[PDB]
RNA sequence: GCUGAAAGCAUCUAAGCACGAAACUUGCCCCGAGAUGAGUUCUCCCUGACCCUUUAAGGGUCCUGAAGGAACGUUGAAGAC
RNA sequence: GAUGUCGGCUCAUCACAUCCUGGGGCUGAAGUAGGUCCCAAGGGUGAUGCUGUUCGCCAUUUAAAGUGGUACGCGAGCUGG
RNA sequence: GUGAAGAGGGAAACAACCCAGACCGCCAGCUAAGGUCCCAAAGUCAUGGUUAAGUGGGAAACGAUGUGGGAAGGCCCAGAC
């Protein structure tokens, strides 16, 4: 988990979800680019 | 909104009863009983049920939505149930069903024993791979997820509880 | 000619009982604060205490709005260095639920001597029974 | 479970035949009296309040005496209560004895511990000493400081320091049974238990398991 | 994580349901009803006259002195007192 | 018309930007061992040589030898290098 | 401009900010700044809308299918997403 004040969309696998008012980036390719803010 | 907006219709030998906002659903497999949430009024039409959102609440159609997936689940249980399979890889990894108690042996020092809920019936065809039926899929889910989470597929040889459909997606080590 | 005051010997003092079930909080607390004080006779005196005897019944079942159910944090200190300690409204409505009503009533009232004593004129309980059946408290809406 | 009240009668051993010393503690029980039977009904929980040892009646006071009429039990040197499990019912009168601890192999014995009096720092709450020398002036088992600066401006809530130490309810838990031995009124625990030799002890079943 | 729409797909969350740490509330030990919100239980003791007046109150005299307590003494592995 | 100043000793107390122990995500994570980030403040967190030293460098440990605030915490508590 | 050399009301408390310049007395009335659920005087006032964080009641670059409203634009019942 990359926690960040920017997450971002990184390829097309990877969505953008909002679970418990923060925002986070999981996706199904690698997880790599699983992401939240923080 | 169009899932809420596509009736469920109930087939013979179904019965369903809707007690305000309780619905209970007889059927072959058993009985389903749910409590929607105030914001969706369900009517049972000619053999369907039709959902719509009540008025004076927000997002009514989200939760017309809801209602409409699980009341579609429910009756689709009450007849023929559903199934998960899991299989079971790794060396030594065996799994035994004994009444209704799992014996696993996914390589601990210890024996691990899942016991089933009420509803849920699980059999083992093979030595290493778990059938389990039953009438409500949000429990059957449940199951086959903590029974997987006891050993969860490792990255390396897939070593572990699976779904028997899903995908690992293995890698590899460094070179030297 | 001087203003009337009310005396303390002489005054006259009512028993009501409040059920609280389902009640937003401090819309309830607020009215419990003003008829303890004796703010709704017209002769209240500040110094004198001209409220009535207010029997609140359910504390358990009061209400509030939001996410202050989990949210709430009330806290106190013990006196010690450790000494701070907080609980959300949930866990006071599970250990003693008659203290959330006491404590915003208590929050209402005037401090001192006299607003102690108003406070006094509270009996709050978790259940639907009271025993003050001899003083005949008679069923107020809030 | 309950448990028992007894005396503390001194400290020996005991020799095993495969030579080891096991050091033991004497608590003499006699049979413990129940006195009142405490329910949900009357008193709002359940308990059991018994008596032990005996006392002259030239000093038992007419209130005490009454009180013991009731269960028709003859007058003992104290009374203590034990706090009952779902399980079990006594019945007033019902005398108590040590085979209670027959098969229990684990107590906890609650002593009154020995008075130290008032105690210093430096015993009371293990202080290091100051230096004995190298200048140090009228100040070798004094406590030091006691706070900060200016910022608190205080001494905080606890803080250690001189004051009464000993002659206080000291619990002593997961006591190993040497022996019960119900003719001569004896439990053999090992090892040592708060207070000094005659004095009151309450053996409980272990109940840190 | 499960089921699941908003968003006919996906989605751990919006409705609903599970897990999850030496932190938190308990569980263990001690103090604790001056908790003036001063709690409960058990037991014991005391059921005599008369006068006065500013009376709804009280004051006083005689007789009585309980249960207990304190004091004093001999003291204590209790203790500065 | 006085707020005693460095370091040591004694005694601490809080914060968390966590040193260890606890829980997790990703790994260029095979295992063992690591890297990095997130949650977590319950408890724990060396005795020596040199120097007035704080520090530091060394020698040996340890699960670890945390970083800070508290008048660079503490001289109506000690020392006085 | 104010304080100095100016009190009174508000800004919780707050010389210097806001309102306003105390000759004395009144148990009379109207207002200013500020306010009107309780502490604590006065709207739990009316109509329309917004927000769901206790935002209101601390803080930026930057990030995001949070929602409320406009002005336009494609893809499309020859079938769009």
């Amino acid at each position: 988990m990359k926690v960040r004040a920017s997450v971002k969309k990184l390829c097309r696998n990877c969505k953008i979800v909002k679970r418990d008012g923060v925002i986070r980036v999981i996706c199904s390719a690698e997880p790599k680019h699983k992401q939240r803010q923080g | 909104s169009r899932v809420a907006k596509a009736p469920v219709v109930v087939p013979a030998g179904v019965d369903v009863k809707i007690n305000g906002q309780v619905i209970t659903i007889k059927g072959k497999n058993g009985e389903l009983t749910r409590t929607l949430n105030d914001a969706v009024e369900v009517k049972h039409a000619d053999n369907t049920l039709t959902f719509g959102p009540r008025d004076g609440y927000a997002d009514g159609w989200a939760q017309a939505g809801t209602a409409r997936a699980l009341l579609n689940s429910m009756v689709i249980g009450v007849t023929e149930g559903f199934t998960k399979k899991l299989q079971l890889v790794g060396v030594g990894y065996r799994a035994a069903v004994k009444g209704n108690v799992i014996n696993l042996s996914l390589g601990f020092s210890h024996p691990v024993d899942h016991q089933l809920p009420a509803g849920i019936t699980a059999e083992c065809p093979t030595q290493t791979e778990i059938v389990l039926k039953g009438a409500d899929k949000q429990v059957i889910g449940q199951v086959a997820a903590d029974l997987r989470a006891y050993r969860r597929p490792e990255p390396y040889k897939g070593k572990g509880v699976r779904y028997a459909d899903e995908v690992v997606r293995t890698k590899e080590a460094k070179k030297k | 000619m001087k203003t009337f005051t009310a005396k303390p010997e002489t005054v006259k003092r009512d028993w009501y009982v409040v059920d609280a079930t389902g009640k937003t909080l401090g819309r309830l607390a607020t009215e419990l604060a003003r008829r303890l004080r004796g703010k709704h006779k017209a002769e209240y005196t500040p110094h004198v205490d001209t409220g009535d005897y207010i029997i609140v019944l359910n504390a358990d079942k009061v209400a509030v709005t939001g996410n202050k159910r989990t949210d709430k944090v009330y806290y106190h200190h013990t006196g010690h260095i450790g000494g701070i300690k907080q609980a959300t409204f949930e866990e006071m409505i599970a250990r003693r639920p008659e203290r959330v009503i006491e404590i915003a009533v208590k929050g209402m009232l005037p401090k001192g001597p006299l607003g102690r004593a108003m406070f006094r004129k509270l009996k709050v309980y978790a259940g639907n029974e009271h025993n003050h059946a001899a003083q005949q408290p008679q069923v107020l809406d809030i | 479970m309950i448990g028992l009240v007894g005396k503390k009668v001194g400290m020996t051993r005991i020799f095993t035949e495969d030579g080891v010393s096991i050091p033991v503690t004497v608590i003499e029980v006699e049979a413990n009296r129940v006195t009142q039977v405490k329910d949900l009904a009357n008193d709002g929980y359940r308990a059991i309040q018994v008596t032990t040892g005996a006392k002259k009646a030239n000093r038992v006071t007419k209130p005490e005496a009454g009180h013991f009429a009731k269960a028709g039990v003859e007058a003992g040197r104290g009374l203590w209560e034990f706090r009952l499990a779902e399980g079990e019912e006594f019945t007033v009168g019902q005398s108590i004895s040590v085979e209670l601890f027959a098969d229990v192999k684990k107590v906890d014995v609650t002593g009154t511990s020995k008075g130290k009096g008032f105690a210093g720092t430096v015993k009371r709450w293990n202080f290091r000493t100051q230096d004995a020398t190298h200048g140090n002036s009228l100040s070798h088992r004094v406590p030091g400081s006691i706070g900060q600066n200016q910022t608190p401006g205080k001494v905080f809530k606890g803080k250690k320091m001189a004051g009464q130490m000993g002659n206080e309810r000291v619990t002593v838990q997961s006591l190993d049974v040497v022996r019960v031995d119900a003719e001569r009124n004896l439990l053999l625990v090992k090892g040592a238990v708060p207070g000094a030799t005659g004095s009151d002890l309450i053996v409980k079943p272990a109940v840190k398991a």
